[PDB]
């Protein structure tokens, strides 16, 4: 059962999370995640203000997603190998796509 | 009307708002009396006095202080939008050229906020909590008298479309989503000039106010379900939302305070008992469990409104 | 906390064996689920095979209709929420169109060639509240839900020739599409499945 094994024995609760038992079924309540809180000059990236050759193809995007934005520097500057950690919903594709820009 | 408290104040009152910092908070929390020339904020001392450290500093009248970040509070002034937060911050735009924001209005995430010459923006609160604005600010033809976003359902935080005023005796609809950001979705002609627009629920109703004394309720869809209407001083419709014994309804002001509201979904106009008025929106603390900070002609007022099921009182 | 969509997660197993009986529980479980997003609301259900897409659905039918279309009319009225477009594109490829005059819609590749493109931008257009579907609908392009509901987790495998619980990176496909970037603000994400890999469905919820 390889990517159901789960070999981890036990798990840990998020942060607002219980446990509801019904007739016969249980229910885990999980609450939501905050993204993280905003730093001083913590600031996202425009496609301007990102390499200027590989704006091309960047056509109907404005400004970089803030996990893009937070890569793109060293997922392009140089040949530096990348390891992403993060979940869906940030376009990870784009994080791969300045790493691309790179051997672009 | 019931008086929880009442008192006077000097000089020239323009707007008031409240406000809370967390949604947990039973109570409304920031009282903004927003003069033609500051703001007297206030988070009520239960005896309401005064407060400068509120983090709001406001040095001109108010168009927003509102709770949308849970922790935040964003109060968008004529000088600038002041994004707040727990720690109350100052992350601020500032008003393009040395022009003015004249007319705006909160969602859960979004900002409408309208300066002149009809360029509006587009605001969304990043992933993060601190907000980012749509690159593009829209121009529009007539005068924007005003837009109200919708109060988005629960799970989502955005619309599905919008109002938009516009000084030529219509009114426009804009969705904001980017369903279509900078598309006109549905309009509607308009016997005068619009003054206020703000919609209700119980499905969704909107609500049109003319200059002159004169409302309106629709069906809120793609396009306007039905116009009812009734004439009510040639004065202008002053238009909120304000909840009710269970449920929210309109305030609504031309010469009279008329509550326009669902009892049991049902659409009575029913006066309230008092004579002509300023401004006026809810308020909730536990010398006012639930009533209206009503700013009136030299006065502001913590009032009470008693039984609301029935026709003479 | 990078996830776009806060995602609150119901992650609801069933803990019996009884078999008939659990092909009434997980029926019921469901039931519920779409009792609670019977309002203002987009209900995505993902699961394990093609025709099961149209037959969760139409069974949605016979709940809000042996509801005595109480809880149905998920709009404000009649007129309201797109009706004449919901009468107007009626005849359709497969047996959608049974569902597709009411509220009721599904998803997968098998119906036609161009039905679950039509589905997914049907969908995009704000007028399917609710839409049941197969693990290739959602890897498929991003057709996002203001709720997904992941429906027993329960997989056949042809490759281990029996009962396998559903792979990881579907269940992360799935998941990101319930809640949007957009479209919707809190996702609510449900999972009914087994309560014994229950745990193992929260280390997964979480980064274990």
């Amino acid at each position: 059962q390889g990517s159901h094994f789960m070999a981890n024995k036990r798990c840990q609760l998020p942060d607002g999370s219980f446990r509801r038992q019904r007739k016969g079924y249980e229910e885990v309540h999980v609450p939501a995640l905050k993204p993280k809180p905003f730093g001083s000059e913590e600031q996202l990236l425009p496609v301007e203000k990102l390499p200027k050759y590989a704006q091309a193809g960047f056509e109907g995007f404005k400004t970089l997603n803030r996990i893009q934005s937070k890569l793109y520097r060293a997922a392009l500057e140089t040949d530096e190998n990348l390891l992403l950690c993060a979940p869906t919903g940030a376009g990870k594709t784009n994080v791969a796509l300045m790493c691309m820009l790179r051997e672009i | 009307v019931s008086e929880m408290a009442v008192s006077e104040l000097p000089g020239n009152p323009n707007a008031v708002w409240t406000v809370r910092r967390h949604i947990e908070d039973e109570f409304d929390a920031y009282i903004i009396v927003s003069f033609v020339n500051a703001t007297l904020v206030l988070s009520i001392g239960e005896t309401v006095e005064e407060v400068t450290d509120s983090g709001f500093l406001g040095t001109t009248p108010t168009l927003s202080c509102s709770l949308l970040g849970d922790d935040a509070l964003v109060q968008v002034y004529p000088d600038g939008i002041r994004h707040i937060r727990a720690d109350k911050r100052v992350n601020e735009w500032k008003t393009p050229g040395k022009k003015t924001i004249v007319k705006c209005a909160v969602n859960q995430r979004q900002v409408v906020i309208a300066l002149t010459g009809g360029e509006l923006v587009y605001f969304e609160m990043d992933p993060s909590g601190q907000l980012n604005e749509y690159t593009e600010r829209k121009e529009m033809s007539a005068d924007v008298v005003c837009m109200s976003l919708a109060n988005v359902p629960p799970g989502e935080q955005r619309s599905r479309f919008l109002a938009v005023g516009l000084v030529d005796n219509t009114v426009r609809i804009i969705s904001l989503d980017p369903s279509d950001c900078l598309q006109p979705l549905s309009m509607q002609a308009l016997p005068a000039q619009p003054e206020s627009l703000c919609i209700v629920e119980m499905f969704l109703y909107l609500n049109i106010g003319l200059q002159n004394g004169v409302l309106l309720r629709t069906v809120l869809d793609p396009v306007t379900g039905d116009l009812s209407d009734t004439r009510t001083g040639s004065r202008p419709v002053k238009l909120f939302r304000v909840r009710m014994q269970g449920q929210e309804a309109v305030l609504a002001m031309s010469s009279r305070s008329w509550l326009s509201y669902s009892y049991q979904s049902r659409f009575h106009l029913t006066p309230l008992s008092y004579e002509t008025l300023e401004f006026a929106s809810g308020f909730a603390s536990e010398q006012c469990p639930e009533g209206i900070v009503a700013i009136s002609t030299n006065t502001l007022r913590i009032l009470a409104l008693e039984k609301l099921g029935a026709v003479f009182n | 906390s990078f996830r776009p969509v806060p995602l609150e997660q119901t992650y609801v197993g069933i803990t019996e064996k009884k078999a008939i009986k659990r092909f009434q529980i997980m029926n019921e479980i469901v039931y519920e689920k779409i009792m609670e997003h019977a309002g203002k609301n987009q209900v995505l259900v993902f699961v394990h095979s093609r025709k099961e897409t149209g037959k969760t659905a139409r069974a949605i039918r016979d709940m809000c209709l042996e509801k005595d279309t109480l809880g149905l009319f998920l709009r404000e009225g009649s007129a309201s929420t797109e009706v004449l477009r919901t009468e107007a594109e009626q005849c359709k490829n497969l047996e959608l169109k049974d569902l597709l005059p009411y509220g009721f819609a599904i998803h997968h590749a098998g119906m036609t060639r161009v039905d679950r493109t039509l589905v997914e931008d049907l969908f995009a257009d704000k007028h399917i509240q609710v839409l049941v579907s197969t693990a290739t609908l959602a890897w498929g392009v991003n057709l996002p839900a203001h709720t997904v509901i992941i429906k027993g987790t329960q997989v056949y495998s042809p490759e281990k020739g029996r009962w396998t619980e559903l792979g990881a990176l579907d269940i992360l496909q799935m998941l990101g599409r319930a809640g949007r970037p957009q479209y919707d603000t809190k996702g609510e994400g449900i999972l009914i499945t087994s309560h014994g890999e229950l745990q193992y469905y929260l280390s997964l919820l979480n980064q274990q």
